[PDB]
């Protein structure tokens, strides 16, 4: 914060090994596919300062989204199909199943 | 009363009181009403709550 | 709400209540932020616990509570009670009208459920069965049981009418029956509990 | 450690009655002190106490009126003083101070009053 | 006013043998049971202050059981000396003492 | 008095910066907790809260003081002023000691120089829960600790005779869990600060189906139960055993996303998740046996007469031997 | 003793250090490396836009002043004297709650 680029400076100690840890972490919801580590200086209206950025690159998981949201989803499509093998007489049955298909 | 923590809360004026026989004067007033910086520089008990 | 000395034993420091032990902890009149509940009284004592460092002295405090049940009635026992009703009724229609009586059951269980989810968020995420959940289990099992007489009937139909007419007068009372008994044995052991 | 009380006392029924409590070895301020009666071959009752720090005094619902509890400070005594005696209150009066448990550790040696003609 | 009943009344008993003296209370005194013991013409003398917590200077003998209600006083290898009265008083509000137990010798 | 003059002995010419044998040997430091109760475990966020009455005690020669009184017993006010281990939790999400009414602390000095510190804390440490077979599940997941800066060579720990000890197990806000045992660990860590001695406490705990059962079992097959009933209705009331069927579908949608709730976003298949899916397939394929019912009736009667009878002895005996399975498999494991 | 020379070699080292000046107040900037032993990534929230991570961080640096010759050995200091001596102003831009 209050050290410019002329008074402090920054970088990984180890420059590929500075950051570790980062293999075992489990998340529940995203998996770390990379990480980096940059070092590079920025410019403010009081200075240049030095400046580290640890990044790491996360990717959604799909296995929870499918069987709770698209497969819900595919079975009404699919259970609002299932009315067409429903002969032209019965209309109140169509009908009936169609608006609740849109219901769920 | 929170039933999903098993918990309750409770506002109090806790109040305590011993005899310090290190703290005897005598002036004209016959008791102290003092600030509450100066129960940092005495014995105070150490209560706390079990639960 | 227990209190005593943290890093002095009972040979050090021990507590006593300033006043008579009854007239010690003082809750206020207006001092009730409760919604649930009901303050009754409060109730102290005094003891010594036996710790790995020594015995110390506990001072302990009840205040005794009984919950209100002026939420809970108008929340799940008045709708679970006016459901079951709506399920009873469906024995006074004809035998001829099928999606009528089948639409009143299967959509009298989707209010048991949405009821019975409703209610279940309210208390706290016990590992047992408080009387909320049997009473909701009984009223579900009566609807349940309602749905269940109309496929009997139903399924008379057409082959036994005299079979079918006979279970469905004799099930238009036996139901109310049942759910009054019920609920008279289940508010007598649970309010003089 | 110590709690002194005065001789008996003949009084005829209709007059007043003060009853003194001299505590040797501990400061009054510290604790209550505590009046109670007990007829000859009967139970004992608590007439009431007394909080000497404050000047603070209870009584039973049976000597609200009759009995007066002061305190003196200045020389550990505890006075308890019976308005108008009838021809029953013919009992031992005995002293006592609060101990740990809220219980009355140390009593006094009684002091008997008699009422009679 | 919460009324102690103590009991028995009067009772006799011979050297030697282990008593049992109860206390019942009308409403609740959490631990604040007391039990003095009274020789004739002689102050009362705290023997068991608190429910189970013995006075300084009291013989091993005595021990006291208690509850939210119901106390009692127990006497193991009993002398020559407790020919006397036995009081329960609660502390839990302004105090009561029970009637009395009278402990006799035959 | 005197306990004044020994105290002011003791801290005169004393530097708090540096443990006991800085430069001759490690300290051992022997550890003691009491687990006052093990809170909530949530699984959403993977943490459990857990009260306890950290003791620590180790020998420092520097408070070595020759007297009558064999023990110091001190507050919280002179912790601050004499070294204290650096012990910190590596587990934990979020950790404070308590502070109510004065800082629970306790520090106790003998008259060989031991030092007895003990502080009162709640921590809520955190436990990745493997939730496969849940809610049939049993974990134990730990509570590490640790010198924050001082290596093996410099502290050691070491556990007592009687480390870690319980209360009552039943005033615990254990819900859905509940405590079976526990066991202490001891073990060296690799850091780039050095090699650190770890002590470890597992708590096992096992799920109580009270509260999933009456929430998601009981729910799911009343309402495949209900769907069942759909083959008593007679095969040409269309409206009658469509509208069935597709307010069995919602209520098992409406039931499926409530029950999910309860624990995070996994994205691997659980006990649960696995059930409320056969369920809404169940309801799912019942609703389209119909269909095929309804589609065969006009095309070839003899086909379709029997498949009522057939569905009313099939779909039962299918879900009976699907609970059998699944049940027995999950609770083997 | 070998404590009482560990003593006032820290003793020494603290005399006379001025905690507003960086190592090299007026001569080369300091030059920091850093670790960082990730422990956790707590929770990655869509709706608030962020993400909890705890972690070891670590900061090296070279002080001329805190340099000794007498003792052996490195010297692991009570934390305390951490606001007894210069460390680096280090922020994190993107942070909400530390
Ligand atoms: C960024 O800035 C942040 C805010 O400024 C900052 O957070 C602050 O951190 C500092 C340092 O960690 C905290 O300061 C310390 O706090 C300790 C207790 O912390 C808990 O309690 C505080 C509130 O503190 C009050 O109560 C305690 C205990 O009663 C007192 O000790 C405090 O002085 C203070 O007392 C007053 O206020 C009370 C009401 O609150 C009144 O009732 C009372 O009358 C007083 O007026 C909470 O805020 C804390 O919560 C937060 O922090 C915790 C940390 O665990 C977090 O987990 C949590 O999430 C919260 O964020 C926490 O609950 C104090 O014990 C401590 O006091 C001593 O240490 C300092 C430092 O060495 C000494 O200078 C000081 O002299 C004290 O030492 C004496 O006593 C100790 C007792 O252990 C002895 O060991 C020692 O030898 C010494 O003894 C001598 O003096 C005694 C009298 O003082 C005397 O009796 C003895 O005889 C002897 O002579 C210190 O104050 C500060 O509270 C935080 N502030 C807040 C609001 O969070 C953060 O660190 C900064 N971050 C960075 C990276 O820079
Ligand atoms: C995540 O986003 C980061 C920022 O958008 C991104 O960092 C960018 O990374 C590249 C290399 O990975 C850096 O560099 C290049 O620029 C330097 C400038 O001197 C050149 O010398 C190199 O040859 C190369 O062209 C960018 O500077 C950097 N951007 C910023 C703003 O820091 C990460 O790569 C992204 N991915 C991951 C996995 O973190
Ligand atoms: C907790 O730790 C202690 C010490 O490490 C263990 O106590 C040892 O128990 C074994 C028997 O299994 C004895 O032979 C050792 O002498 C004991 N060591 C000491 C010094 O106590 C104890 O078993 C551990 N308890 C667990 C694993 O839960
Ligand atoms: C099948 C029917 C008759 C309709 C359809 O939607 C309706 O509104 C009608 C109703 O009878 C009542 C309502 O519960 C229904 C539902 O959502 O599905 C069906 C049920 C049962
Ligand atoms: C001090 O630390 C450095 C680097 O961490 C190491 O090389 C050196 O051996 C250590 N000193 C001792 C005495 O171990």
């Amino acid at each position: 914060y209050g050290y410019t680029t002329d008074d402090i400076e920054f970088y990984w100690r180890g420059d590929d090994n500075a950051v570790t840890g980062v293999t075992k972490i489990e998340l529940p919801q995203f998996s770390i596919v990379d990480y980096k580590l940059i070092t590079k200086k920025v410019v403010f209206s009081t200075g240049s300062y030095p400046r580290l950025s640890l990044s790491f690159k996360l990717k959604r998981n799909i296995g929870y989204f499918i069987l709770q949201t698209y497969m819900p989803s595919i079975l009404i499509t699919i259970l609002s199909w299932v009315s067409f093998w429903i002969n032209y007489d019965a209309s109140a049955a169509r009908v009936a199943l169609g608006i609740t298909t849109v219901l769920t | 009363v929170s039933d999903h923590d098993m918990e309750y809360t409770i506002d109090v004026f806790f109040r305590q009181s011993w005899k310090d026989e290190r703290l005897k004067f005598k002036g004209p007033m016959t008791v102290l009403r003092l600030n509450n910086l100066m129960a940092s520089k005495i014995w105070t008990p150490d209560t706390f709550f079990h639960n | 709400l227990k209190f005593g000395s943290y890093a002095y034993t009972r040979a050090e420091v021990v507590y006593e209540w300033t006043r008579e032990p009854a007239r010690s902890v003082v809750v206020a009149e207006d001092g009730s932020r409760l919604n649930q509940y009901d303050l009754l009284g409060q109730t102290v004592d005094s003891g010594i616990v036996q710790s790995s460092t020594g015995e110390y002295v506990v001072m302990t405090t009840h205040f005794h509570l009984k919950r209100k049940i002026g939420y809970f009635v108008i929340q799940t026992y008045l709708p679970c009670i006016m459901t079951v009703i709506l399920s009873q009724v469906s024995f006074w229609l004809n035998r001829e009208s099928v999606p009528a009586r089948t639409v009143f059951g299967v959509t009298t269980v989707l209010t048991m459920t949405t009821l019975s989810i409703s209610a279940r968020n309210s208390l706290p995420k016990v590992a047992y069965a408080t009387a909320m959940d049997w009473f909701i289990a009984v009223c579900y099992a009566f609807v349940f049981s309602a749905l269940i007489e109309f496929a009997t009937v139903n399924y008379f139909t057409k082959s036994q009418p005299a079979r079918a007419a006979k279970i469905d007068r004799l099930s238009r009372i036996a139901f109310p029956l049942l759910f009054g008994i019920f609920n008279l044995v289940y508010w007598a052991t649970y309010l003089n509990r | 450690v110590q709690l002194q009380q005065s001789g008996a006392e003949l009084v005829k029924p209709g007059a007043s009655v003060k009853l003194s409590c001299t505590a040797s070895g501990f400061n009054i301020k510290d604790t209550y002190m505590y009046w109670v009666k007990q007829r000859p071959e009967q139970g004992l009752e608590w007439i009431g106490r007394i909080d000497p720090a404050n000047g603070d005094t209870k009584y039973d619902p049976k000597f609200q009126g009759k009995a007066t509890i002061t305190t003196d400070t200045f020389s550990n005594t505890a006075y308890l003083q019976l308005s108008s005696l009838t021809s029953e209150d013919t009992a031992v009066y005995y002293c006592a101070r609060k101990g740990l448990r809220w219980a009355m550790d140390y009593w006094g040696q009684g002091t008997s009053v008699t009422v009679s003609t | 006013n919460i009324v102690m009943t103590q009991s028995p009344k009067s009772m006799s008993m011979s050297v030697g043998e282990r008593v049992t003296l109860s206390c019942k209370a009308s409403e609740y005194v959490g631990t604040y049971v007391s039990w003095y013991q009274q020789k004739p013409e002689q102050s009362p003398k705290l023997l068991i202050y608190g429910a189970s917590n013995r006075y300084t200077g009291v013989p091993d003998r005595f021990t006291g059981s208690g509850s939210a209600t119901d106390f009692t006083l127990t006497i193991g290898s009993v002398q020559a000396e407790d020919l006397a009265d036995y009081h329960c008083g609660q502390s839990y509000s302004y105090p009561t003492f029970g009637a009395g137990t009278k402990l006799e010798l035959k | 008095g005197d306990v004044t003059v020994i105290l002011n002995n003791l801290l005169e010419g004393y530097d708090n910066k540096l443990r006991p044998d800085i430069g001759v040997k490690p300290t051992l430091i022997h550890t003691d907790m009491y687990v006052n109760s093990i809170g909530p475990v949530n699984a959403i966020n993977m943490e459990y809260t857990i009260d306890i009455f950290f003791a620590q005690t180790w020998y420092d020669r520097r408070l070595k003081f020759n007297s009558t009184i064999k023990v110091l017993r001190l507050n919280s006010n002179m912790v601050g002023k004499i070294w204290i281990p650096d012990t910190f939790f590596r587990n934990s999400k979020k950790a404070d000691a308590h502070w109510i009414t004065t800082p629970n602390r306790m520090l106790r000095i003998w008259n060989d120089g031991r030092v007895l510190y003990t502080l009162r804390l709640t921590i809520d440490a955190e436990c990745q829960l493997q939730l496969h077979n849940f809610p049939m599940d049993e974990h134990s997941c730990p509570l590490e600790f640790s010198s924050y800066g001082y290596p093996r060579e410099e502290i050691v720990y070491q556990w007592k005779r009687s480390s870690v000890e319980v209360g009552d197990t039943r005033s615990w806000r254990l819900y859905q869990f509940s405590f079976v045992g526990l066991r202490n660990t001891t073990e060296v860590v690799k850091t780039t600060s050095g090699d650190y001695v770890v002590m470890s406490v597992y708590f096992d705990l096992s799920r109580r189906m009270g509260y999933f059962t009456i929430q998601t079992y009981i729910p799911c097959t009343l309402i495949v139960v209900l769907s069942w009933v759909s083959f008593w209705i007679n095969k040409d009331a269309v409206p009658a055993r469509t509208s069935l069927g597709i307010t069995t579908v919602l209520t098992m949608t409406t039931l499926s996303t409530i029950a999910r709730k309860s624990l995070p976003k996994v994205s691997y298949v659980t006990a649960m998740d696995l059930f409320v899916s056969v369920c809404f397939i169940f309801v799912f394929s019942a609703l389209v046996e119909y269909g095929t019912l309804h589609y065969f009736v006009s095309s070839q009667p003899a086909r379709a007469a029997k498949m009522d009878s057939y569905a009313r002895i099939f779909f039962p005996t299918a879900f009976c031997l699907f609970n059998l399975v699944y049940w027995v498999s999950y609770l083997y494991l | 003793s070998n404590m009482s020379l560990v003593k006032e070699t820290v003793d020494r080292l603290l005399k006379g250090y001025d905690i507003r000046l960086r190592p090299d107040f007026g001569g080369p900037p300091v030059a920091v490396g850093m670790n960082i032993d990730i422990a956790s990534i707590d929770m990655v929230s869509e709706v608030n836009m962020d993400y909890t991570l705890t972690m070891y961080f670590q900061q090296a640096w070279r002080d001329k002043r805190l340099s000794y010759n007498v003792i052996p050995l490195n010297l692991t200091l009570d934390n305390r004297v951490a606001d007894q001596l210069w460390v680096p102003d280090t922020y994190f831009l993107n942070d909400k709650k530390s």
